[PDB]
């Protein structure tokens, strides 16, 4: 006769992690390529050296 | 209105001699509140977008 660890099993503590198993975010790679410009009108203007 | 008249004092048989019964009455009427009301719907992006 000997306290098994079933016997106590319902005094043992619990222990969730801290973080999500989740991968790694990539982020657009239009947003890591392309300069952007911040816009304030919803349509911008764009002049473009013709000749 | 009431309505007074013309009355005798010759006789106490005459019918002209009793003076004549009136009322007066008034009536009720109610000033009853009734609501005018709009919605005006927009978007969020012209809200923001306008000068």
């Amino acid at each position: 006769a000997d306290i098994s660890r079933a016997d106590a099993l319902a005094l043992l503590a619990t222990q969730e992690l801290d973080s999500i198993i989740k991968p790694e975010t990539s982020g657009s790679a239009a947003l890591a390529a392309f300069r952007s410009i911040r816009m304030s009108a919803g349509t911008v203007s764009m002049p473009v050296l013709a000749a | 209105l009431p309505t007074a008249g013309w009355v005798t004092d010759d006789t106490s048989g005459a019918a002209t001699g009793t003076k004549p019964t009136s009322k007066v009455s008034w009536t009720g009427k109610n000033l009853v509140a009734e609501e005018i009301a709009v919605i005006v719907p927009v978007h969020e992006n012209t809200i923001a977008d306008s000068r």
